[PDB]
């Protein structure tokens, strides 16, 4: 790793003097998500739909 | 954003109200007493019938409540409560909602879970207005439309707060979670012993079956045809249903009793020994619910595509319908109606068998991540209790639960579907997962009487 | 958000039980 | 098809995992089921009355309430 | 109105009786029993003035 990151993050440092005790701490599948969401919200709403239907 | 959305429903979660804490720790006999009063109040509160009913044929109302639970007051149930509750831990699984670990955090977590589920009441009623399934809204009037609502809001209400005083700790266990049991053991004897006689074409016949029984018996000379009769019924409930039904809950009662337990002490005080369990049905039954939940959705949808574009390749080819999709994969996923037609066509009944197992033992895994209870959860919870395991360090501790963690909920997912899918087959009266609730409910009751006793 | 004993709860249950037969037996001497 | 065989490789493993969690896990013994059975079996049978009379009770109000 | 209203007074006047009823034997039973410890303080202001 480049020496030259030493000073850089030095100076970020420098810079906590004015953002005192406010400092920035730091510095699930996408298809399942998506997946169980309409399965949950798929039941209620279909549940709603079915007893129309089953009453027409 | 959600903790932003937090202290804007904070006002709105003030209103609810809250049990009282229970001052001191009650001695059995007065334990047992608060569950029961609330068990009668609830269960009579289901039967009641509603008013402003209407109804062509007069009268069709009332014949309607002599039979199933169709138009009472409780109509609407625990059914509201439990999807808020789903829908909430999800959330939290996604992390999209965002809950503080801090006390009063979560305390408001559990006012807004309550709150939404108030919400989820109110549409459901107003929807079954609308939809004139009660009658014509026009014909009902304004006032009597509002104060069907209001029956069924206060329903509702009454549910939460009897839920509550359960948690509380004035009666044992959650209220809930015994209302679920007590209408699936009254289904089995209900069947069992029903002495209501109903008129078939042919003859009227007694609804209960050893009332069948004895009945036909007598009314007949011949013995062995009689005998026939009353154990392979096809039209009302058979001899033989009851006797699937004792098997299935021996079956139950045994693996239930599966678990594997692990060593923990507590860090601050010696000579203490815990064991942490983990249950075989780690996960449940929320698997099975979420695999029937995709299957009905899939087939409503399928259904409803039909009608509106019939002439689409693409609706017929996944399912053909006639509503029982005769052909295509939904009509793969529905169950085989009977023995003779899986001997028929045993790729179908194949097909939905491999099926069945591989859905539940998938979506029991994935849902561990998203339920908050997977080994890294574990881990944390344990330290802030500040009990850790015996001879490994604390990073260790997180690679051995993950040992047995994983494996048991892929098991457990299994577990649970091959019992349902045998609970049919047998023909036993109740759902499978239904059994599984009642000896689980049971036994834990039962835990708390052993010290009880001491 | 008042902190309610359980003993109140368990009377406030019950008039809203008594309230449903009043409500049936008054809509029949009302029609009648 | 390829999928499928490299999927048949994971098949076998866990079937091997399945096993070694079973022989872990403590196993009722007959003598504690007993117990369990008895004590399950008059849960069921008393809650299960409970509302089995009072449904039945129900049924003749049903008829007073509304004609 | 006494022809309409009179089964109403009846159907109501019973549960606000009972409510009433209630509340008194409520209130009596939950008569507070005098804390014995502040008792024993009154006996020890009593061996003062003695």
């Amino acid at each position: 790793v480049a020496k030259q990151r030493i000073r850089m993050a030095n100076e970020k440092h420098s810079k906590n003097i004015t953002q005192r005790g406010n400092v920035a701490k730091t510095s699930v599948g996408p298809w399942l998500l998506a997946l169980f969401i309409f399965v949950v919200c798929g039941s209620a709403i279909f549940q709603i739909i079915q007893s129309i239907r089953m009453g027409m | 954003m959600a903790i932003k959305f937090l202290e804007v429903i904070k006002p709105f979660c003030v209103i609810l109200p809250e049990i009282q804490k229970p001052e001191r720790k009650i001695q059995f006999k007065e334990k047992v007493l608060w569950t029961a009063i609330t068990l009668f109040i609830f269960l009579v509160c289901c039967q009641i019938p509603l008013f402003g009913i209407m109804s062509a044929d007069p009268f069709y109302w009332m014949r309607v409540i002599l039979a199933s639970n169709r138009g009472t007051l409780m109509e609407l149930g625990i059914s509201p409560i439990v999807t808020s509750g789903l829908i909430m831990q999800l959330l939290a699984g996604a992390k999209i909602i965002e809950v503080g670990d801090t006390p009063k955090d979560r305390a408001l977590f559990n006012g807004a879970q309550k709150l939404f589920g108030m919400i989820i009441t109110i549409g459901q009623s107003i929807v079954y207005v609308m939809t004139g399934m009660y009658g014509d809204p026009s014909e009902m009037g304004a006032g009597i439309c509002l104060l069907i609502t209001i029956q069924l809001f206060v329903a509702g209400l009454i549910v939460l707060l009897l839920d509550e005083l359960l948690q509380k700790g004035y009666g044992l266990g959650s209220g809930i979670s015994l209302f679920i049991a007590t209408n699936i053991c009254e289904t089995i004897v209900w069947k069992a012993f029903s002495p209501t006689t109903v008129n078939t074409g042919r003859g009227m016949e007694f609804e209960g079956a050893i009332i069948a029984l004895f009945h036909l018996l007598a009314t007949r000379t011949d013995k062995v045809r009689a005998l026939r009769e009353a154990f392979y019924r096809q039209n009302l409930p058979n001899l033989m249903n009851l006797i699937a039904t004792i098997f299935v809950f021996a079956v139950v009662i045994y693996f239930q009793g599966f678990r594997v337990d692990l060593p923990i002490k507590s860090a601050r005080y010696r000579g203490q020994y815990n064991t942490y369990p983990i249950k075989l049905f780690y996960t449940s039954n929320i698997p099975i619910i979420l695999q029937s939940a995709l299957v009905s959705n899939l087939y409503v949808i399928s259904q409803m595509l039909s009608a509106r574009f019939s002439g689409n390749l693409l609706v017929s080819l996944l399912g053909t319908w006639s509503a029982y999709p005769v052909g295509g994969l939904c009509y793969y996923l529905s169950p085989p109606e009977s023995f003779g037609s899986v001997l028929e066509d045993p790729v179908h009944a194949v097909v939905y068998i491999v099926f069945m197992l591989g859905s539940c033992a998938f979506f029991s895994k994935t849902w561990i991540e998203v339920s908050g209870s997977s080994a890294k959860d574990v881990a944390k919870q344990l330290k802030e209790q500040q009990m850790v395991m015996r001879g490994h360090r604390e990073t260790s501790m997180v690679h051995e639960l993950n040992r047995y963690i994983p494996t048991a909920a892929a098991f457990g997912g299994l577990c649970i579907g091959a019992l349902s899918v045998l609970a049919d087959f047998l023909g036993a009266i109740g759902s499978g997962t239904g059994i599984l609730l009642a000896v689980t409910i049971i036994y834990q009751y039962f835990e708390i009487f052993v010290k009880e006793q001491s | 958000g008042l902190k309610v004993g359980p003993v109140p709860v368990l009377v406030m249950s019950l008039l809203f039980i008594a309230s449903v037969f009043m409500l049936h037996i008054w809509g029949k001497y009302t029609r009648s | 098809m390829d999928q499928v065989m490299q999927f048949v490789e994971p098949s076998r493993q866990f079937v091997k995992d399945s096993i070694r969690l079973v022989k872990r896990c403590t196993k009722p013994d007959r003598k504690e089921f007993q117990k369990i059975a008895m004590a399950t079996a008059i849960g069921f049978a008393i809650m299960g009355f409970i509302g089995f009379f009072v449904k039945l009770i129900h049924i003749p109000i049903n008829n007073i309430i509304v004609g | 109105l006494v022809k309409g209203i009179l089964p109403l007074v009846g159907m109501a006047m019973v549960p606000a009786l009972l409510g009433l009823i209630g509340y008194h034997l409520y209130r009596k039973a939950n008569r507070p029993k005098v804390s014995k410890k502040k008792l024993k303080e009154e006996k020890r202001n009593k061996s003062k003035k003695k």
